[PDB]
């Protein structure tokens, strides 16, 4: 359609407008003392959350040239969300400090060119500095407080996550979900516990528990659905002649071998239990073979040659227990060879390096932690709906900060770390002028989450920042007690992985935003 | 070794032409499968209602005209297909 | 519809206004202190370009007549870019000065078609002059300094554009594509690569690697999708008795068949990867048949003649090494007579000379890239994804003035070579007047990128033209380092055919434009 | 820069039916010196009605170039497979136009390269044509777009006759695109 078409001055100011805007929507929730966001939904009540990456994404505005603005600074608080799961405020946070800057060196008559050169140098080198001044994030202790740190001073949450990831270790996968009561609540199941009930009320071995229990079982694992007895009769009476129980995972057993299956479980000639295969195409076969090495067994399959008529006992896997229920399945400590598992597991590793999805590499994990070491759900409790999903993006958030702090280590909480980089990084210059002013845009912008988290406590962020840039290491400002001390000693620390990505992230976005010399959109 | 029993014929089909008449060389459905074999072996002979069993007019190694449907099967000997046809199905003998 | 109806000078005007937007939006892009434009996007994030083809693209004006300028101006750079790939900004500036001078001379009573004959004669000799000026763009050094002046002087992309021409050498294929990473990579494939998986997980002979591998194995080539065993039983005996891997291409391979190969990969009495045919209808056939001449084999097919029964191993190609995975299949060393690939390659070049389509010909010379030579990506490695579009539209220009740097030769960059052509021309003179007040406008509008360029640096375009006018061969202004100096030992490069293909289509263009004395548009 | 591009005889825009008749594959196409044509005003796909002509022509030894409505199937592989062989020289391609051209542009070249067209309307079979039954011409090239007749043997008076005849069509033509097509 017609465009509008802006040159220069007026539209840098009106970018600046948009990215002002959304950035004050996104900022009044930084720090402890950071407030709540009201998100109007078309559909439902309103959402009353503190991400900075929600507001972000809800913020449009009605100036076409405004919002171009605040869509390419939105970008920030999305791509941080995606890659490290938080700071998308500090990286909001970061981007309109940088722009901010940049935006007034390029009226100064700098190149905005070497503007963005200056400031990717500053931050090329503040990411090294970070690296370097990270430590470990290894004990359960830490792990708690960064976790509370990141669900807003919250330090039930950061204990239960470092609960969740000291059950389930490091090759576990947590998860976080709607919990029904008004207490957080944690769920670990170890090895295998695929969602898939039994085929029939009838097999039910404790009805007052609802559930099928075999003790050592043998396991008989079908590629193909099967709805005849005749493929089975070899298998069956084996077993019966063993008299241990049977559990039958298959793609489909019904009809007349349901109904043979049944009549057995009363008359008690066979123990037997039958479930669906987990999963789907691809998906079934996959983890139909991740049950076989785990229970020492093979996969009856057409493509893999063998027949369910010539499968044998030594074809059948063991487990040492089955649980059955309406909704899930679990195998206790299945017979397998380990080193078969550690294979297993390391090819499963393999195809998450080889996977770019990400629903397909958290399958992945899920498989894998399904093998080795556990899955752990934590429950949100919360007394409404819009406290629950408060509730949940902040244990989201710990969770994700959590992660990354076992992944790349912490440094000092509250912007400490952004100023002790900057303070490190002011003998740093350019190839000329224009880009050692970047470079000094950069390095000041480094200053807008601490001075940010300040303000939204209500003090002065000069006073504080240039009290906190006065000290050395980790000293730094604890906001939620106003108060000067340790940041590691006080318990703040922030992911290295965070830090590094909204720096990151914002730098890129704002450098390309402050090189912008015309603005093309829609006539309104 | 392979002999048939009563009124039937063991024949092995002869390959089909490649090439046609004039030189042309024939390919696909263009080179049908030929409907003339050599006859490998005879079966003992046809049986009649009062219990006499007459041999069989076709001899072995003589070529013959057959007819391909359900009378004739399609057996393995030896990695090589030999039809079996009862001596019915035995249209023609082909001499000279 | 109904029509407003413009004439003579209020037509000129207002096209010319339109004109002049379209090339102001563009040409702020131009030069290495050239800025950015934001296109806003009805769909995602608005857009950070600095190519003058997409500022070119979204420019749309809300008067008709505007309009109808901006138009026929943008299809200047739309075609420079269609044709060389760069010097879209260069010939945008060129047309609009060309229009600006022409329409000057028209308001003068010079006769339009007269100017028009002058602008497209100075242009000729300019062409003349160009292929005269030029000088061969083959080391390597030349190749990094044109891709990096191409790349808004990024030396990184102008170095890994020579490095991957040095490895794929002058028949290999280079495209771009996005990188997850945050810096740019180079993956150069020789041989055959097509991107065929295997047709099931159980070929693989490394499960660590997830790679089928076979060490001089056979190669079977089927044009017919197969589903049976018995066709292949002659072809898969004879493989058992060789002793040798083999690796079937076809259309298809499933069922019993796939089964089949299965069981006897697993029982070791042939080792049996089985992939599809790459390509389609009319092209699978076309690399059915390089593969063949490559491996030394012969294409089993109904139209052909032979059928798989008959199949021999002589009618088996033959390769040095072969590694499957699940995504691309890659042959090594294929034991093929070079006559044969040579022939080939030879009519798959005659093929791209009767090719009329830009795709089809790229399909062409991808195949012989896989033939003869190899193929590279690029993998564009940026924080964001509006930082990847901007890198990945820099790299990609970077890459088509590398390729146009090979064809035709470079010249002086910086605007120098139209600056020294024009000065080559003060002798040219037309028929009429008229004809030489069009040669003089074009002379003068060959002087507007380098004017651009410096304006856009802030420097006085008329000083540092009259100094660049001054000197003589290569010597002119480095608006990076804002130094004078020679272009070529400076190493600022512009290919040849960009120059060229700016000048040729802003002179048609802009002397179509001049012509116009009435424009017929719908009523707003 | 502006080019002429003038081609003589007949050059109808129908490529070979298959890519392996060519003779020449640097150019990629398919040459025949002196070879005998084939017209037939219906599509075939079997080999059956063509033995005569096919084995006559190899008998003769001159390369045989086929006009028809469709040529697929068993037909096309055994003319291939007899291009292989060496036995005749076939190349096989489609039939100019649609209907009630592809008539009229296949007497024409009849009448040019001095055949008859095999047709059931007109009454003989393909499995009764004879070599005079086919049409001459001095040379014919192949590519995958054009069919081009070099000096077709056919009697002068014939094609001024037929000229006359299209002629007559032009006059009694009324539509522009009609005119054109009978130009
Ligand atoms: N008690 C505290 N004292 C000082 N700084 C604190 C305190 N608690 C948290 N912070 C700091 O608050 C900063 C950001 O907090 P917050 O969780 O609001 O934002 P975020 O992680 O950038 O974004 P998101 O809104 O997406 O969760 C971190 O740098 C953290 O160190
Ligand atoms: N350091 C430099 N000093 C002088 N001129 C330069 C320098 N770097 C690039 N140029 C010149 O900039 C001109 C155009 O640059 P630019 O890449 O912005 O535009 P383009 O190639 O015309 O179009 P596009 O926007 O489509 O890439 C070229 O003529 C080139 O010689
Ligand atoms: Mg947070
Ligand atoms: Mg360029």
């Amino acid at each position: 359609a017609a465009k509008d078409v802006k040159f220069g001055n007026d539209a840098r100011v009106k970018m600046l407008r948009g990215v002002n805007v959304l950035a004050d929507a996104v900022k009044v929730t930084l720090g402890p003392k950071g407030r709540n966001v009201v998100l109007d939904k078309s559909f439902g009540a309103p959402t009353i959350t503190k991400d900075g990456v929600s507001v972000a994404r809800e913020i449009e505005l009605e100036d076409k040239f405004e919002n171009m603005g605040a869509q390419m600074v939105k970008e920030v608080a999305s791509k941080a969300n995606d890659a490290a799961g938080d700071g998308t405020t500090t990286a909001t946070v970061l981007a309109q400090a940088i722009i901010t800057e940049g935006l007034k060196a390029v009226a100064a008559g700098m190149n905005p060119m070497d503007l963005k050169r200056g400031i990717d140098k500053a931050v090329t080198a503040a990411v090294e500095e970070l690296k370097a001044l990270s430590v470990p994030c290894s004990d359960s202790k830490a792990i708690a407080q960064v976790g509370t740190i990141s669900a807003n001073s919250d330090e039930t949450v950061g204990k239960l996550i470092a609960e969740a990831m000291d059950k389930v270790g490091k090759e576990g996968v947590i998860t976080v979900e709607d919990g029904t009561g008004l207490q957080d609540e944690l769920d670990v199941v170890e090895g295998m516990q695929f969602d898939r009930g039994y085929l029939s009320p009838y097999f039910i071995n404790k009805p007052e528990t609802g559930a099928v229990e075999l003790e050592s079982p043998f396991i008989l694992l079908a590629d193909k659905k099967i709805s005849n007895i005749r493929e089975m009769l070899p298998v069956l009476e084996a077993v019966a002649k063993a008299g241990k129980p049977l559990l039958i995972i298959a793609e489909d057993v019904e009809g007349e071998a349901l109904a043979t299956l049944v009549v057995n479980t009363m008359r008690g000639i066979v123990k037997v239990a039958a479930v669906k295969a987990p999963g789907f195409g691809d998906r079934r076969k996959a983890m139909l073979q991740d049950i076989a090495t785990l229970t020492g067994g093979t996969v009856i399959s057409e493509e893999i040659g063998m027949e369910l008529e010539k499968a044998t006992l030594e074809d059948l896997g063991q487990a040492k227990r089955v649980v059955i229920n309406k909704d899930t399945t679990t195998i206790i400590d299945g017979v397998g060879e380990e080193a078969a598992i550690q294979g297993r597991v390391a090819q499963i590793r393999q195809q998450i390096e080889e996977a770019t999805s990400d629903y397909d590499r958290e399958k992945l994990q899920e498989r894998v932690a399904k093998l080795a070491g556990g899955v752990a759900v934590i429950k949100v409790g919360a007394a409404t709906e819009v406290e629950m999903k408060e509730k949940k993006a902040r244990v989201e958030d710990a969770l994700h900060a959590t992660r990354a702090a076992v992944e790349e280590g912490v440094v000092a909480g509250g912007g400490v770390a952004l100023i002790r980089v900057a303070s490190k990084l002011a003998d740093l210059r350019g190839q000329n002028e224009d880009q050692n002013v970047g470079i000094k845009v950069a390095l000041r912008a480094m200053e807008a989450p601490l001075r940010q988290i300040v303000l939204n406590c209500g003090e002065e962020p000069s006073v504080v920042a240039n009290t906190v840039k006065g000290g050395d290491g980790n000293y730094g400002y604890n906001a939620a007690t106003e108060e000067y001390g340790n940041m590691i000693d006080m318990g703040i620390l922030d992911p290295t992985k965070v830090t590094r990505s909204a720096l990151q992230y914002a730098a890129s976005v704002a450098g390309l935003m402050i090189t912008t010399e015309c603005m093309v959109t829609d006539l309104p | 070794n392979i002999r048939p029993l009563h009124d039937r014929v063991i024949v092995k089909r002869k390959e089909v032409e490649t090439k046609s008449a004039g030189g042309i060389v024939l390919t696909g459905s263009a080179a049908a499968k030929s409907t003339r074999g050599e006859v490998l072996a005879v079966g003992n002979g046809r049986i009649l209602e009062n219990g006499e069993v007459k041999p069989l007019d076709v001899k072995v190694g003589d070529i013959v005209i057959f007819n391909d449907g359900y009378g004739v099967k399609s057996e393995k000997i030896d990695n090589e297909e030999v039809l079996i046809m009862s001596e019915s199905d035995i249209l023609a003998i082909v001499e000279a």
